[PDB]
């Protein structure tokens, strides 16, 4: 019925992300309700198909030999969904990296089991998509504060192996959020927080920075705009819908062949700034691919 | 010259009316590709479904060697094509069928080499 119901989801609209809310407990009219999926398909399908549909629409970087970190990529059947959905969305020849704290088994290229924080990269990353979350950290008896744990690393993991150009997809909720990570999305020349339609009755969204600029382009108070991100999802229901899934034709990533350059900070000007920002620019250095998960020895 | 069987144990347990394995991972397609069995995106037709590979390989998913020298998967990193009279079981459909080695297509599921 509703337009957005033929979307793949719903962005957050520009004018709540310039309020000054206060933060309030999410209340959702449409909780408790659940999406009809297409037989057989699981939600974590469903949910990374809208992600990557709502992905083809930015100006996301797309170079040869691509690099795609997913964190968080485990789950409780001990396979992979969204991994495997991003393996179907990423040109042939993309690298594809994924983790998770827990085993699982995995159609990436590579997989590192254990906590995020023992995990290390030699390169940096074109693209970094993240599903972390612990259930238990939804808490209605104690205040909703910024979450650190797997945050502190994601934050720092931006900052230091994201390429500028680069783009991030990470998961929160109304309790699994970070005030830092709100405010690294003002150093990307674009950033939404994005609901699936597939799970409109969820307090989730994927927070997505779009084309990395290394620096701040804009000053954002994370606490207010969690607030802002509440505020709209109390007052905006979202009709469940699954009909993006029925309509796969133009679901593949255009490998658009974006130019790679390793320039130095001080060669970053206006005239490069601008290329990044329209997603026709990726820096950093193009050698080898090297991971590793730092392993705690003791008895 | 002992070696676990895993293979052998499945079919022997899906015939005392065993619960084919859960959790293969289907995905959203258009279901007008080649119909090939295992390609590097989802090819299902209209008559399969098209699942993650490493999901339908019973020795990635009993966390078991693979039985062949260098324990090479030939599933993980990619898509299975089944029947969808089948797709109730993509694990026993992988280890009971085979793939034409000229045409890529399931020997009695789409392979017409034989026909004159
Ligand atoms: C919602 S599940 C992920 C579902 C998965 N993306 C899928 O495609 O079905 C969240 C995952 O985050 C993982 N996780 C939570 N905290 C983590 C941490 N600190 N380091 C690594 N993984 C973590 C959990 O083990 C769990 O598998
Ligand atoms: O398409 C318009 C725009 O504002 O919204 C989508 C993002 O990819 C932005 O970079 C882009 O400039
Ligand atoms: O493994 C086969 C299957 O049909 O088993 C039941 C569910 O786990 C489905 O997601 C899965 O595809
Ligand atoms: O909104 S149109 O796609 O039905
Ligand atoms: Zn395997
Ligand atoms: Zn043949």
């Amino acid at each position: 019925a509703s337009s957005q119901a033929w979307q793949p989801g719903v962005a957050m609209p520009n004018l709540y992300k310039m309020q000054r809310m206060l933060l309030e407990k999410c209340d959702l009219q449409n909780y408790g309700d659940s999406a009809t999926l297409p037989k057989g398909i699981m939600m974590n399908v469903a949910k990374y198909t809208q992600l990557c549909q709502y992905l083809n629409t930015l100006t996301l970087a797309v170079p040869y030999n691509m690099r795609v970190i997913h964190f968080g990529a485990g789950s409780d059947k001990g396979v992979a969904p969204g991994t495997a959905v991003l393996r179907q969305w990423l040109p042939t020849g993309t690298l594809l990296v994924d983790s998770d704290l827990n085993d699982f088994v995995s159609d990436a290229d590579s997989t590192l089991i254990g906590d995020c924080a023992t995990v290390h990269t030699a390169n940096k990353w074109d693209l970094i998509i993240s599903d972390m979350y612990d259930p238990k950290t939804k808490n209605v008896t104690k205040e909703n504060d910024s979450k650190e744990g797997f945050f502190t690393y994601i934050c720092g993991f931006i900052q230091q192996k994201l390429a500028l150009g680069g783009s991030v997809a990470i998961k929160i909720t109304e309790h699994s959020w970070n005030a830092d990570l709100y405010k690294l999305m003002g150093h990307f020349a674009w950033w939404t927080a994005f609901v699936t339609n597939v799970n409109a009755s969820s307090s989730e969204a994927f927070l997505i920075g779009c084309n990395y600029l290394g620096k701040p382009r804009e000053q954002i108070d994370g606490y207010v705009m969690h607030a802002n991100y509440i505020f709209w999802r109390n007052t905006n229901p979202i009709q469940l819908s699954s009909y993006s899934l029925f309509d796969m034709s133009k679901f593949p990533l255009k490998l658009r062949g974006t130019a790679v350059m390793s320039l130095k900070e001080g060669q970053i000007n206006d005239m490069i700034l601008s290329l990044l920002s329209k997603g026709r620019l990726i820096i950093r250095e193009n050698n080898r691919v090297v991971i590793s998960s730092d392993v705690l020895v003791n008895n | 010259a002992f070696a676990v069987d895993a293979a052998k144990a499945y079919k022997d347990y899906l015939a005392s009316g065993g619960q084919p394995i859960t959790n293969c991972v289907k995905m959203l397609c258009t279901h007008t590709g080649t119909g090939q069995a295992i390609t590097v995106t989802p090819e299902a037709n209209m008559d399969q479904e098209s699942f993650g590979g490493a999901s339908c390989c019973l020795y990635c998913r009993c966390h078991i060697d693979h039985p062949n020298p260098k324990g090479f998967c030939d599933l993980k990193g990619k898509y299975v094509q089944i029947p969808t009279t089948c797709a109730n079981d993509p694990v026993g459909f992988t280890l009971k069928n085979t793939v034409c080695t000229v045409c890529g297509m399931w020997k009695g599921y789409g392979c017409s080499c034989d026909q004159l």
